[PDB]
């Protein structure tokens, strides 16, 4: 009874049922070090201008 | 005017001129630990970008 597959059905993507577990970390990574922390707040003006020598603004 | 205004406005001048001499010494502080230990906003230098990592099922498996 066995029927050939048409040109095309073999390499289709299929889904098939395992009750084995998903591999939760399978690249062994280690934990990625943490960003710097963010500065947050509203912007001012530069306190006393550019402060360049002797400019005043 | 009288002598207060002088007086006066040298105060303002000392305390404008005072806040620059520490705000200047500080940034130098902050600059040199910032580029030591790369922990702050400035001097972060460029690393490769992810985005352009392929995660797709490769030709083989072990990748």
């Amino acid at each position: 009874g066995w029927v050939r597959p048409d040109l095309g059905q073999l390499s289709k993507v299929t889904k098939v049922k395992t009750d084995r577990p998903l591999p939760e970390n399978p690249y062994h990574s280690r934990a990625r070090p943490e960003p710097n922390p963010v500065i947050e707040g509203d912007l001012k003006p530069a306190k006393h201008g550019t402060r360049f020598f002797f400019w005043t603004v | 005017d009288g002598p207060e205004k002088n007086y006066e406005k040298t105060l303002a001048i000392l305390q404008i001129e005072s806040e620059k001499a520490e705000l200047r010494l500080k940034e130098q502080e902050v600059r040199r630990l910032m580029r030591a230990r790369g922990d702050g906003p400035w001097y972060q230098f460029p690393t490769p970008e992810k985005e352009f990592i392929d995660h797709s099922p490769k030709a083989t498996p072990d990748n």
